[PDB]
């Protein structure tokens, strides 16, 4: 009847989980096997998947509570704590054991995949989420192919 | 020169996809010629309302 | 066999191309012969043999900045009911019985943008919550004790006598175990929409 | 396009090395800047003209 | 209101004739590398249309239609009506005048 | 290819708008009921196949 029924405890990450991007470079790489090609504002054929470049490192100290007491003084301020006789109201104690964030630079090789047979020089790079929309905090996504030959099609 | 069977002289698609942005507009459509058409491109034309 | 780079080649103009992107989506030049300015050489083309069918072996390099705490990816909004009113029966003294209709209402509370910390995040949604009582509650007259909800981080009942039933320290202790939501009757927090119950270490059992 | 600064009088230019199999010659004109959106991109948030 | 404000002198607004180009120019995409269109077969992806960032198609139309046919014939359905304008504006021819 | 061009003076930045005359050009082939296949040529100032 309590919430053991339908929630689950678990570690609690500041990066909130994470998601795959997919690239997709629509002008280069050909259609892989259902998608059809668009100029649609998200919708470009997926050619890579990854975890976006962003992981949770895990981080332990005692003294926890010790360092919110001391930042409890040095922030001149009481804003995050109006009912300090309120043992219910009381701002909650810091976790000893917490993450953070680090965004990593990422490189990847991913599969030997199809090409189409001629470039134009203008050419296209994306990178989307799990919603295929595009991450607006990305920086410098690069794109590197060694083209090479699969099997003759002239029989 | 003319057949004589059951043919319209003027078709009309409706977009079965569109996108929208601040500054333009994308309309995709399948332009379907039939088993005995032929269509001559000179006569097609995006008709736009608004 | 050769490399092909897929870059993102500055100059004013190849820029003149980027001008309604940002470095998640943009056109950039293949072609780098170097005589030719960028402009002039993106019209041209790399040719391979139509008799072959021709595969990449494509590498990639990415790099971002995302703060913990932002709008895009869903972790800066959630959902609460809490009290708005707390009404008093005509006729009744006011310090005697706190007994009338009281009402409640959703409404989805920001944090702020860019934030980064865990134990922060947690003070902000509390001061949200704040917030909210500051800016409609006070004027309604819920007392201050009737906040409807708060994140917290502490074991209740672990003073607890199975005998007497009552928290034996006088106090609840104060140390994190993992964040908790506290609730009072009628009211509740919301999750459909947002990333911060990953960041609460609270899932759904069948999420899907 | 080439750009002509204001109150400039000579406008050299060149082109690189390349073949000129079938070339057929040159028509050129003068334009003004605010007279010419780039069309590179999707919209011109610099052709404040009409 | 005031009895020198009776002087006021009014002179009407500058005409300000708005509609669209000639033969709409620019209200379709092309030569924009961004915004391409697209003709091809629902088996395969690959587009017949393969337009260039320093083509000027829209250009190229104006001039074709004069080789075709008369520009000073104004149709409406294409939105067919050169710009022109009046050449006793462009080249004034002071005569004086009959008084 | 070297050319200069002596032009007047303008108060105004300005563009020189040149035209290299080319045969810009295409080939269309259609081969199956569900497909078309163009081939591109731009002689002078090329841009491929």
């Amino acid at each position: 009847k309590g919430v053991q029924s339908w929630t689950l405890l678990t570690t609690p990450d500041v990066t909130c989980g994470a998601e795959q991007v997919y690239w997709s470079l629509p002008d280069l790489m050909q259609d892989p096997v259902t998608f059809r090609s668009t100029q649609q504002v998200s919708n470009y054929p997926v050619v890579g998947a990854e975890l976006m470049p962003f992981r949770a490192k895990s981080f332990y100290n005692d003294l926890a509570v010790y360092s919110q007491l001391i930042r409890s003084y040095t922030s001149l301020t009481h804003v995050f704590n109006r009912f300090p006789d309120n043992q219910i109201l009381c701002r909650p104690p810091a976790p000893t054991i917490t993450t953070v964030s680090e965004n990593v630079p990422a490189l990847t090789d991913h599969g030997t995949l199809p090409l189409r047979s001629s470039i134009r020089g203008v050419q296209r790079v994306t990178v989307t989420d799990a919603r295929r929309r595009t991450c607006p905090y990305v920086y410098k996504a690069l794109g590197i192919v060694a083209p090479r030959v699969l099997s003759s099609r002239t029989f | 020169v003319t057949t004589d069977r059951s043919q319209r002289l003027t078709l009309r698609f409706v977009p079965v996809d569109r996108e929208d942005t601040t500054y333009s507009y994308k309309a995709r459509f399948t332009l379907a010629v039939g088993d005995n058409r032929v269509l001559d491109m000179a006569s097609t034309y995006f008709d736009i309302r608004g | 066999t050769t490399r092909v780079y897929l870059v993102d080649n500055k100059s004013a103009d190849i820029a003149s191309l980027n001008y309604q992107n940002d470095h998640s989506n943009f056109l950039t030049t293949v072609v780098q012969n170097n005589d030719f300015t960028p402009a002039e050489a993106s019209t041209q083309t790399i040719n391979f043999d139509e008799r072959s069918r021709w595969g990449g072996d494509l590498k990639t390099i990415l790099h971002t900045n995302m703060p913990n705490v932002n709008e895009y990816m869903f972790t800066s909004k959630f959902k609460a009911r809490v009290m708005v009113a707390r009404k008093h029966p005509e006729g009744v003294v006011e310090t005697d019985l706190s007994q009338d209709k009281l009402e409640y209402e959703w409404f989805e509370f920001t944090l702020p943008e860019g934030n980064f910390s865990e134990t922060m995040t947690i003070d902000l949604m509390n001061n949200a919550i704040l917030e909210n009582y500051l800016q409609v509650g006070r004027q309604n007259g819920v007392l201050e004790s009737d906040i409807g909800v708060k994140f917290d981080s502490r074991n209740f009942k672990l003073g607890w006598d199975p005998v007497t039933k009552l928290v034996m320290p006088g106090v609840y202790t104060y140390e994190a175990f993992h964040p908790d939501v506290v609730l009072l009757p009628g009211c509740g927090v919301d999750f459909t929409e947002s990333r911060l119950s990953n960041l609460l270490g609270i899932r759904k059992k069948q999420p899907f | 396009l080439y750009p002509i600064p204001a109150k400039a009088t000579n406008v050299p230019i060149s082109i690189p090395s390349r073949n000129w199999a079938a070339f057929r010659g040159w028509s050129f004109t003068r334009l003004k800047t605010k007279e010419t959106p780039s069309l590179g991109s999707g919209f011109d948030p610099y052709f404040v003209y009409s | 209101s005031s009895e020198t404000n009776l002087t006021q002198q009014s002179m009407p607004n500058r005409p300000n004739y708005i509609g669209f180009r000639d033969n709409f120019v620019g209200l379709m995409y092309y030569n924009s590398t961004g915004n391409m269109g697209v003709l091809a077969g629902q088996a395969s992806q690959l587009n017949a249309v393969v337009d260039l960032q320093d083509r000027n198609t829209e250009l190229s139309y104006q001039l074709l239609l004069d080789s075709l046919g008369d520009r000073t014939r104004y149709f409406s359905m294409w939105n067919s009506a050169v710009d022109s304008y009046d050449p006793d504006v462009r080249i004034i021819e002071n005569h004086g005048v009959e008084d | 290819l070297d050319m200069t061009f002596e032009v007047d003076p303008m108060d105004e930045p300005t563009l020189l708008y040149l035209l290299f005359e080319v045969f810009d050009v295409v080939r269309v082939h259609q081969p199956h009921r569900g497909v078309i296949e163009a081939v591109y040529l731009r002689t002078p100032f090329s841009a491929g196949n």
